[PDB]
RNA sequence: GUCGAGGUCCGGGGCCCCGAAAAUGGACGGGGCUCAAGC
RNA sequence: CCGACACAGGUGCCCCUGGGUGAGAAGCCUAAGGCGUGUCGGGGGAAACCCGGCCGAGGGAACUCGGCAAACUGGCCCCGUAACUUCGGGAGAAGGGGUGCCUGCGGGUGCGUAACCCGCAGGUCGCAGUGACUAGGGGGGCCCGACUGUUUAAUAAAAA
RNA sequence: GCAUGAAUGGCGUAACGAGGUCCCCGCUGUCCCCGGCCGGGGCCCGGCGAAACCUCUGCCUGGCGCGCAUGCCAGGGACC
RNA sequence: AGUCGUCUCGGGCGAGAGCCCAUAUCGACCCCGAGGCUUGCUACCUCGCUGUCGGCUCUUCCCAUCCUGGCCCUGCAGCAGGGGCCAAGGGUGGGGGUGUUCACCCAUUAAAGGGGAACGUGAGCUGGGUUUAGACCGUCGUGAGACAGGUCGGAUGCUAUCUACCGGGGGUGUUGGCCGCCUGAGGGGAAGGUGCCCCUAGUACGAGAGGAACAGGGUGCCGCGGCCUCUGGUCUACCGGUUGUCCUCCCGGGCAUCGCCGGGCAGCUACGCCGCAGCCGAUAAGGCCUGAAAGCAUCUAAGGCCGAAGCGGCCCCCGAAAAUAGGCGGCCGUCGAGGGCUCGGGUAGAAGACCCGGUUGAUAGGGCGGGGAUGUAAGCGGGAAGGGUCAACCGACCCGCUUAGUCCGCCGCCCCUAAUCGCCCGAG
């Protein structure tokens, strides 16, 4: 008989609606430097640009046109801190520490008419989210919670420490319920990585900070939605003879007589769309400072293309520019990791030279 | 990192767009998208249009 | 550096998309008494279920004269593509594309068979094939 | 031709070993069993 | 009315058909006349899939038992038409050019600048002028039966 | 000429054919390789409302068996 | 189904051929077996009905392995060959005649392996072959007729009852309820496979011709998972031209497939674009170290080292119903935390479900502005091939006001309008 090879992966079944919208990162990469090991962004759109390859290969040294995605990065706010034991069949959560309310100061209030400002604060765009927060927690509590996890760490009994991170979607105007998220921390000591959380506790975190230009990263979020799709455009077999009286896009058999089963393996209709996805080594090309990219010291360009970017607003605050696409819809949450299988010849870590940068109307 | 020209409507057009369509006398014509290239292969008179720099200099040569 | 200059192939950094495949009749742009070819397989390249060999532009593919003279007629050649209609992507971005399908018939090293080539000739398959860029008149 | 304790063959008997490749995943009934829970 | 039925069949297409385009009782639009009862309604980027329809880059039968299905041509005027032949045909062979609108002239029959046809010159618009509708694709070999016609009402229309 | 043949006719034949059969130009989603769009169903809601069929029931691997078992034997798995 | 005569595939002995040499390779004459992949034999189940060959679609398995990984012998100089071993992760393709399976042939390729699954798969398709009813030819028969002989034509029914697999929901339980973030017992994966090119190198080897390898770089093809910035399709939103007819003519409209035709942003798409680890651990075939039985020798008996595209992990996807039915922070209970319907919308969608917003407000509408798609609107003035008393007046069409007009399933600002009122479950 004609052999080929099947239709479609097996190692993506079952091919089900995410769990979460919000993606959950299972594995984290190894490294020495203490710093997070990660951050999020929302999904704004897609350009291209002229660079100077400077990756190993063929073209190397020559100008090449070169796709790429924004992803708007409003800084995230570190409110826990979390802590892991060792335990029979795994790590499993021994403490949890989160800061008490504080006032919200970039919360853009605006002035309607009659009533004074809302004057936010935290605990109150957090609610949204959790809907139960601490009451009468005063910085005494939070402070005698903190020496608890210390002694605790410095008895022996935690094995890690992780971040309890929010987005702050507000500052950009996109929407107000916070997606919450845990971070893990790069280094090899538990003392250094609580003492890295506990500095940064209740404060701010700007991918400036965090990540590096030109580094490869993995990039994870929730793909696009397709709805129930026919076995044709799932696994993409082939149409039937155009002669068929019973339809085209289905398969023929869908077994043989023995086993007496229908095999899980053959491929029929379902979910298409919106499962959870990672994408290794995708490379950082910039940076950008609230909405603005700078070229040579002396030139700088938003990066919102002319009408703005579809199905989306105008990028304002930070925002990460990288190669090639990415999954997820437009406005999804996506995030991003360091390269968890890098190849042996990576390219440089810093910004490759941009010799042009396409603001055209994308619409 | 340059600026063609297209052949059909006059106008520059940005970096990695358009396309560039070669006869076999080696005249080479830049077109900035489908329309401009569809309407010169048509024979429809650029010089009629005013959204083209060819109806300038026909107004012109027209007085 | 073995053969230095007796190199026949070359490498080229831009690979056009295969518009051609097994089956399509190629215009003869040379002088070695061929006018038109068809198709009939692709070197270099592995298909699959159903699949028809496809090529682009400096791509080797094997073929049949169907026009010609009489003792090049009825002969299986080796044709190297050298213009193609369907357009393909360059470094920076832009499309090339041509007015018809063309191409140069050569020995199985690459060698041409002919002495002159009518029409330009894409830097693709130039660059790909030092000897046909070498000969070539215009290169576009 | 020097050491200095048993060698060198043949025909047989018991157990075991090689010879010993198949298609849904799996058959000492199953677990498992080695001075035995085998012979 | 018959078929068990308020049956998409049959009986009855049995007798008749205003205006425009057009050769036309064609196709399309419309007047008179009739109807909203070829009788369950509502919702929806509300999917996959099925049946009817439109388009599709590059290649052009590589599909398949087999070009099944679809596509190409298509009306009118002019030129120009082969092998073979029972001299009547083949034949609209094949193949090529033109086709709208506007401003005027000339010709036919006519008492008439009434009515219907037939040519000429100029200007001009579009990708496309039989612009919708109507509307042949073609050629070369072989077997069988001369031709028109008849046949298994309900799997065979054929060389029978 | 296993095993053609002269009126259960032999041979040839222009024109004719929804007859069988081969090739060429042109055409095309038949195919490479499938992708969009339109209307009707499919889907939900309010109504009228059946029939074919039906021993009882209904998970698997290797076996026994009238030699191809959801129901038996030893095992595996399984909330409704 | 039983059997394996036959079929396919192994083994024992070694006459002989191989310059000598039985075993590099072939191996007579004889003999012992394995499989159930050819055919046959039997008649054990099935004739109150289990639809055939071939092709297409799709799933899966065996090794007696064609290539891809690693090795041993060679009558193995190199490049290649002959024989054999471990190894089933992946591939094994496209065409011509023929209904063909098969076989033959063509051009490529690393290879274009043989088979099992009711000779897998017709409540999936097709119906070319086979096997009714019509008909012709040859042969046989006095005849009606017959032919495992050709030839033309000749129908393929379905509203899923249970289970099965694919996805989507509502509950109970997990020793009170609820919101959030996690752990990862287990299951799935090929997420990767495989060519060519440059150097090593015209080097090793070889008389010469010819001609490697380790290591180091580049890239193609097949497969997989994503995206629409660019290019192409569509785009019955939208803009324009135009044919017939009707609304009396002008503007503006209905119908004629969206009447036909060209362009077309958002959306979907591929013919477009981006991504896919070689490291560690133990091993099979195989190569060795120490060492006796058997004072020597010996890779093996005890013991140790290395050694495969194969096995386990790193990696990706599902995963608290994981019955040992999990961990932690917080809120509530012993009226009441947390939810549901209703409300404005898609980052979603067959019903459910999911996601944003809900006066603590820019969710939708509206207004304005931006950015786009067509292509310069109606009206007026002038010209216009010509006609007309060569006047008035008619005139297809052109020019200026006019990057116009029309529209926008995109974006920004402004609370102007509607996101209101209300009802219900809920642990004790
Ligand atoms: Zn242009």
């Amino acid at each position: 008989k004609v052999h080929r090879p099947r239709r479609g992966s097996l190692g993506f079944s079952p091919r089900k609606r995410a769990k979460s919208i919000v993606p959950r990162i299972r594995s984290w990469p190894k490294e020495t430097e203490v710093r997070m090991l990660g951050f999020a962004g929302y999904k704004a759109g897609m350009t291209h640009i002229l660079m100077i390859d400077d990756e190993p290969g063929l073209t190397n040294g020559k100008e090449i046109f070169m796709p790429v995605t924004i992803i708007e990065t409003p800084p995230l706010r570190v409110f826990g801190i979390r802590a892991y034991r060792m335990g029979y069949l795994g790590l499993e959560t021994a403490t949890e520490v989160i800061v008490p309310d504080f006032p919200l100061d970039n919360y853009p209030a605006k002035e309607r008419k009659g009533k004074p400002k809302p004057k936010m604060t935290f605990y109150k765009l957090l609610e949204r989210r959790i809907a139960t927060l601490p009451k009468n927690y005063t910085q005494e509590m939070f402070e005698q919670k903190l020496g608890q996890l210390e002694d605790m760490i410095k008895e022996g009994e935690i094995v890690d420490v992780r971040a309890i991170v929010a987005t702050q979607p507000w500052v950009i105007k996109l929407k107000k319920k916070p997606e919450v998220m845990e971070y893990a921390i790069g280094g090899t000591s538990v003392e250094e990585k609580f003492n890295y959380i506990k500095e940064k506790l209740g404060k701010e975190l700007r991918v400036g900070e965090v990540l590096k230009e030109g580094e490869l990263l993995d990039v994870i979020a929730v793909t696009k939605g397709k709805g129930t799709q026919g076995p044709v455009k799932r696994w993409g077999i082939k149409l039937r003879a155009h002669k068929d009286s019973k339809g085209r896009r289905k398969v023929g058999s869908i077994g043989p007589w023995h086993p007496a089963r229908v095999m899980w393996t053959v491929p029929m209709a379902g979910q298409m769309g919106f499962h959870h996805r990672t994408e290794l080594n995708k490379r950082l090309i910039a940076i950008g400072e609230n909405g603005k990219l700078k070229l040579d010291e002396n030139t700088e360009i938003e990066i919102t293309p002319k009408g703005g970017f579809p199905h989306y607003g105008i990028v304002r605050s930070d925002f990460m520019m990288i190669a090639g696409s990415v999954p997820g819809a437009i406005k999804r949450i996506i995030r991003v990791r360091p390269a968890i299988r890098p190849p042996k010849k990576k390219p440089p870590v810093q910004r490759p030279q941009i010799t042009y940068v396409s603001v055209e109307s994308k619409q | 990192a340059r600026w063609n020209v297209c052949s059909y409507c006059g106008k520059p057009f940005e970096p990695g767009t358009g396309k560039m369509y070669v006869r076999n006398d080696g005249r080479v014509l830049f077109f900035c998208s489908r329309k401009c290239e569809r309407y010169y292969f048509m024979g429809r008179n650029p010089r009629k249009l005013k959204w083209t720099k060819a109806y300038q200099e026909a107004r012109l040569q027209r007085g | 550096a073995k053969k230095g200059a007796g190199a026949t192939r070359g490498v080229s950094a831009v690979r056009p998309t295969r518009a051609l495949p097994v089956g399509a009749y190629l215009t003869v742009a040379d002088n070695s008494g061929a006018k038109v070819i068809q198709i009939i397989g692709v070197v270099e390249y592995h298909g699959t279920r159903r699949r028809l060999a496809s090529a682009g532009v400096g791509d080797m593919v094997v073929a049949t004269v169907k026009k010609g003279r009489p003792d090049m007629r009825h002969q299986v050649v080796r044709a190297v593509i050298i213009r193609q209609r369907k357009e393909y992507r360059r470094l920076d971005g832009m499309r090339v594309k041509f007015e018809d399908n063309a191409a140069v018939i050569v020995t199985p090293e690459g060698v041409p068979r002919g002495t002159e080539i009518r029409g330009p000739v894409a830097r693709e398959a130039a660059e790909r094939w030092v000897r046909i860029g070498s000969i070539a008149s215009i290169i576009v």
